[PDB]
């Protein structure tokens, strides 16, 4: 996200990188969302 | 619409942005109204790259936007965006700009003065000046670190900040023109 | 092909023939002998003769008889500044440089010429579109102040609180 | 919906930015009203 903003990069790259980021810090807090993806650890296990 | 806002408004968009964005001004300043369809026949630019350009100037409001909704010959609901420059709200923003970087410099230069002047390249740690006094040994004679065993040069510390001074003034440089320009906003 | 084969062979051979230099023009018939449609339908000599000789723009219609318009397409270096020219004035947009290249034999010639007459904008695939280069005016300046530029961030920033700055700093 | 903020009078998408400068304009004594002790 940093370099985006430093390179001046596309208004909808940040806007969607942003999600991303809001996703794991989300994801990081709380695995167990209402009604959005599971994040496994690359082996089909849901991370703690 | 004095000829003077318009002739700034040239001069601006040439200045802090490339040809694509001068090129639309040049439509809009033509024309009072734009719809956005018909910019974009006529700069064949790329839907993308308009909207792309077109969000840039929205983002410093240099030209607004309103949306009218209508029924097609077919019947089917048209959404047309027509874009309009509003010279009041574009003073405003590119006056923001002034202030920002005339204040900018201040902001500049608090930025050589957190680099510390000591510090200790063998273990590439900074040294603070009071704390190399308890760190020096009187018995030595020469300040030193007892976890690395090796003396200490604060020289190194002092090119950098030397170099961040020029970068200042040359800062400078960069607004002076655009004083000028900006001229034609309060005329 | 009928109605529809032997009108493309005759754009390929009149194409082929400017080629080689015969700005002269030729008729329907004598075109017709070299691209063996001799025995092209009578209904297609008349539609041919109406429509796709003139509704096209590569054919020129010279003292009765047909000619290629090389004039139109861009062989000199003149003309490919005095085009771009006539598109910023009237604001009708670039051209793709696979457009010139094609119109323009050995356009690297003209346009290496010309210089910094023509804006590049690269597409992302790799087609470059050509642009005027109105000198009315002009303004570059180093690198490092468009950084410093895209470091004010100003999208994240309301209104009011742009507008207050101003009454903030006094001006 | 989801993890994004939606604002309707027409509509547009709400970032987490644009939100900040609205908390930070709060004064102290409104946040005692809200029940949340500022300190
Ligand atoms: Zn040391």
């Amino acid at each position: 996200l940093r370099r985006n903003e430093q390179n001046g990069a596309a208004a909808h790259v940040i806007a969607e990188d942003v999600k991303l980021l809001q996703f794991h810090v989300a994801t990081m807090v709380d695995n167990e969302l209402p009604g959005l993806p599971r994040a496994m650890q690359k082996s089909g296990r849901p991370l703690k | 619409v004095p000829a003077a806002l318009k002739r700034l408004a040239k001069y601006v968009i040439r200045g802090f942005y490339g040809i694509e964005h001068a090129l639309a001004l040049d439509i809009l300043i033509r024309n009072s109204c734009v719809k956005e369809e018909d910019m974009l026949e006529l700069l064949k630019f790329d839907r993308k790259q308009l909207r792309s350009v077109l969000n840039n100037l929205k983002g410093d409001k240099f030209i607004k936007c309103r949306m009218r909704v209508e029924t097609a010959a077919d019947g089917k609901t048209t959404r047309h965006n027509y874009y309009f420059i509003n010279y009041r709200t574009l003073v405003n923003v590119v006056k923001y700009k002034l202030d920002h970087m005339r204040r900018r410099i201040e902001t500049d230069e608090r930025d050589s003065t957190n680099r510390a002047s000591f510090k200790c390249p063998v273990c590439s740690s900074t040294f603070t000046d009071l704390e190399a006094n308890q760190l020096f040994d009187p018995m030595t004679g020469t300040f030193r670190c007892t976890f690395c065993h090796t003396e200490v040069e604060e020289d190194e510390s002092a090119m950098p900040k030397k170099d961040a001074r020029t970068l200042l003034a040359r800062f400078n440089e960069q607004i002076e023109p655009i004083y000028a320009l900006l001229r034609e906003t309060e005329d | 092909g009928y109605k529809f084969g032997v009108l493309a062979k005759i754009v390929n051979y009149m194409k082929t023939r400017h080629q080689r230099g015969d700005t002269h023009p030729l008729t329907l018939d004598e075109i017709l002998d070299e691209t063996q449609h001799l025995d092209i339908g009578l209904k297609q000599k008349q539609w041919l003769m109406t429509e796709a000789l003139v509704n096209n723009p590569k054919i020129e219609v010279i003292d009765g008889k047909y000619a290629f318009k090389p004039k139109y397409n861009v062989r000199d270096k003149k003309a490919l500044l005095r085009l771009l020219d006539q598109h910023d004035q009237r604001g009708l947009g670039g051209i793709l440089l696979e457009d010139i290249e094609e119109a323009l034999p050995n356009s690297q010639k003209a346009v290496k010429a010309l210089g910094d007459q023509i804006l590049f904008v690269n597409r992302p695939d790799k087609k470059k579109i050509l642009f005027f280069n109105d000198k009315s005016c002009q303004f570059s300046v180093d690198e490092e102040f468009q950084k410093l530029w895209r470091s004010v961030t100003v999208d994240s920033m309301d209104e009011e609180k742009i507008e207050e700055y101003l009454k903030r700093q006094g001006i | 919906s989801g993890l994004e903020l939606y604002a309707e009078w027409k509509k547009i998408l709400l970032s987490p930015e644009r939100v900040h400068e609205i908390f930070k304009r709060i004064s102290d004594e409104e946040c005692f009203v809200l029940g949340m002790e500022p300190r």
